[PDB]
């Protein structure tokens, strides 16, 4: 009868944050300290956290101390998990656990566990854009641009010909691909007579992977 | 089960302008009412609440009044740094109801917008994957439809699309969309097409290309 | 000056689960009922569930009724939303927000707001495998055995079931543990040995069901 | 913050075996050690508890014994679903600690794995993708390691392996390894090989091929 199901487990970058909540059948955790636990790949149980009765004592493992917070909730029966500045380590299968027996006493063993979540923290915490041209060819106004696509996290910058060109330039707001990364086109608007003789390069900068990227569009 | 309903839901205007934002409930809420003014990617600001008073720091040109079931936000005097939107709020003990919102922004005349076509540049083909790019430029008002065709079968599900702030100095906006598929599915089709719908059109645009060319 | 800051917004599939999270600076939650609202694509704001000091009361938009839970830990100062059942008009941004005012009373509006964190469900809750042949080589045949698979890429979620010629054919194979990719999608492969004496006058054909999304396909493996 | 040392890490043992796995804690616990069973995909299953105490519904074959710093869990009469995990655990009023875990798998003789190597199939290549893959069929027992070297230099972080579970005729596991390159990046390079390491084999074994045959 007495069961408890994990939620929220997902996949992460390192560095981001996840949090996993708890809920149980059958019975309150009012009156037990519970517990979550972790399985990393290689097979072997982790103790991670303990939040006692009425939350007077939390506990964690060395290893997420400053980065993990668990947190009970009485009145609904739940228990969350906070994970922050994840790292691949923390990997893992989470489960809730409850510490209970027939009759409670000031220590007992884990005597009911989760089915668990599967938690995946991927190694690269950011990764730099690929720039691409987007080529000109209504005559006399031409347009051309940048598409700068699949980086992360935000944000990138964009100038044109390091800056000198500011005058009909546009920088659309990123949007987030089904994929999980970011992209964004940056287009300028042009005398239909320039294309070859003047040159046109778009600069992007991308600070949180240190990637700075120029590009020259050329017609065709 | 109050229901918020604000007017009108854009309101175009001049620096200089007084306007003025009506917000209507469903039933009577007293002087339980409350505005907030939010910018593009910022959290909301609360300016006014007890549908009368301001909060510390709000300039003296924003005022609001009403009770029961209909309340004003009045600004005298719009500046710059006003160009926003504003939500009202029926807020209760232990929940609260929003209307719709209101962007006010700088008024000036229709313009249609100029479309542009860009096919996938042959490198990131390479890589397995097609986007192509339709931009709508400088136009007004800011509502605008794109409708992704290939080989003139209507697209969704594979598009998506941002539109720029208002101009800083013509006072337009632009848009831009992408259509993505795998560079399978791009050469399984000849004709790319975007097709535009805005009021500054008699009718819908095409640009297109033919795949190859 | 007192702040809000929301963490966990991300992509979902569709029928998915998230959980948010709300921690403060330079005050503490218990004396306030705390809340959470969203900005839909639309523009407008949204309110979507209060709960008051004490965990007295928990209240819900009708929209999330059912879907959504929202806790409170007055101890450490955070605030919760879980989210569950996630539907694509679930796709905003969430702030959590405090209902307060200089001097507290039974009903004041939201004075300060966290920056928001974007959370955006997807409709598509399942997604279809790619199959690419593990092709029988001289690299992958030695003696009188000869070796060949099927690679089952870029599918969500778990799992897929993988047969060779129908059922045929059981003797020899097998079909690993899938695996995660950074993608967020799965992989796994099927193999199978079979003798080289075979190649040429035997088909080989990976049947793959990928239930969920209730996608089948059969993938003839042949030489070169 | 006690340390506790299971052993062995692999216990390999036939049906009808009586076994005995210890756990060793790194300073005196008195009684607070429990024992738990964990199959593959499951939730862990309290077997025992304060050393010694068998929980109702537990097979009277599970024995566990010990105090201070010395526990064990003994099975006498080792059944087929015997075989999994077992964990021991210091308990404490608010914190615990882990053994290793002690995996049960069926004893056999060592087995050398046959290696075969594949290239990415075209079809995928024009997708932009390279999966390489390497499989380690039949071997025993289950450590084996697997390197991939492109052109001679050893590979770091674009690889993932899966293990099968023991093969219920031979009792053999299986290891896929998929070496993953963007189409670009698979271009740049000529010789893919993928060296096994096992007890079985004299030495290591490596297979590779030229790109572009
Ligand atoms: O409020 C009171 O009733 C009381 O006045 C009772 C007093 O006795 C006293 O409680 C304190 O001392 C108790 C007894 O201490 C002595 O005897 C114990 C044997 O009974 C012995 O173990 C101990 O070493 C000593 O010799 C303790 O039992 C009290 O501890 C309980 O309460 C505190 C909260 O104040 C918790 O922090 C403890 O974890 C413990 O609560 C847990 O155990 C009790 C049963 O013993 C459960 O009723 C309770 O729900 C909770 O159980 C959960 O947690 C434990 C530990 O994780 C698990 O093993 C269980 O399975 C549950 O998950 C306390 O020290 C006074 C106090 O002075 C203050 O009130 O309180
Ligand atoms: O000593 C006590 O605690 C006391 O004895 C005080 C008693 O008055 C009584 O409290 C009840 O009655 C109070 C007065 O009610 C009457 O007058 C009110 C006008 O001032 C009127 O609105 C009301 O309808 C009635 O006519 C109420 O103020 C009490 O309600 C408060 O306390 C209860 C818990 O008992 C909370 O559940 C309420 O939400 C409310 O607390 C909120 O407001 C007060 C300020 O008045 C804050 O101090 C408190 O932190 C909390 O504030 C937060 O939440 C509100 C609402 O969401 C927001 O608007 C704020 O911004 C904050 O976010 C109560 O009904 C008795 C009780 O009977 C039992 O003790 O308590």
């Amino acid at each position: 009868e007495v069961q408890l199901v994990e939620s929220g487990g997902g996949l992460v970058k390192a560095g981001g944050s996840l949090i996993l909540s708890c809920g149980v059948s059958n019975f309150r955790i009012s009156a037990h300290t519970m517990n979550w636990v972790r399985r990393v790949p290689g097979g072997g149980l982790e103790w991670v956290a303990s939040i006692s009765t009425s939350s007077t004592y939390r506990d964690y493992a060395d290893a997420v101390k400053g980065r993990f917070t668990v947190s009970r909730d009485d009145l609904e029966d739940f228990v969350y998990l906070q994970m922050h500045k994840m790292r691949v380590e923390d990997t893992a299968i989470y489960y809730c656990a409850r510490k209970g027996s027939d009759r409670l006493s000031d220590n007992d063993p884990f005597d009911a566990w989760g089915p668990g979540t599967v938690v995946t923290v991927s190694p690269a915490s950011t990764k730099g854009p690929s720039v691409f041209p987007l080529a000109p060819s209504s005559g006399g106004t031409a347009a051309l641009g940048c598409l700068v696509k699949d980086y992360f996290p935000e944000p990138v910058t964009v100038s044109w010909n390091s800056g000198a060109l500011t005058s009909g330039v546009h920088t659309f707001p990123a949007v987030l691909q089904s994929s999980g990364l970011y992209s964004l086109s940056s287009v300028v608007t042009v005398p239909s007579s320039s294309l070859g003789t003047q040159t046109y390069i778009c600069n992007v900068n991308h600070k949180p992977s240190n990637t700075k990227v120029d590009k020259k569009v050329e017609p065709k | 089960a109050v229901v918020m309903t604000q007017s009108p839901s854009t309101l175009s205007a001049s620096v200089g302008d007084t306007i003025t934002i009506t917000c209507r409930a469903s039933q009577s809420i007293e002087t339980w009412l409350a505005w907030y003014q939010q910018k593009p990617g910022k959290a909301p600001k609360l300016l006014i609440y007890k549908a009368s008073t301001l909060k510390t720091g709000v300039p003296s040109r924003f005022s609001g009044s009403g009770s029961g079931t209909e309340f004003t936000l009045t600004i005298s005097g719009l500046q710059f740094d006003d160009f926003a939107t504003y939500h009202c709020q029926h807020y209760a003990g232990y929940s609260a109801t929003f209307g719709q919102g209101t962007r006010v922004e700088i008024k000036r005349t229709v313009a249609a917008p100029s479309v542009f076509i860009f096919p996938p540049s042959d490198e990131q083909l390479k890589s397995g994957t097609a986007s192509v790019v339709c931009l709508l430029n400088n136009f007004y008002p800011r509502e605008a439809k794109v409708q992704w065709k290939v080989d003139n079968a209507l697209q969704s599900g594979n598009s998506q699309e941002s539109v720029t702030e208002q101009d800083s100095k013509d006072s337009t906006y632009s848009l831009s969309s992408t259509l993505t598929l795998s560079k399978a599915d791009y050469e399984k089709h000849k004709v790319y097409a975007c097709e535009v719908t805005h009021q500054g059109l008699s009718s819908p645009v095409t640009k297109s290309f033919n795949r190859g060319e």
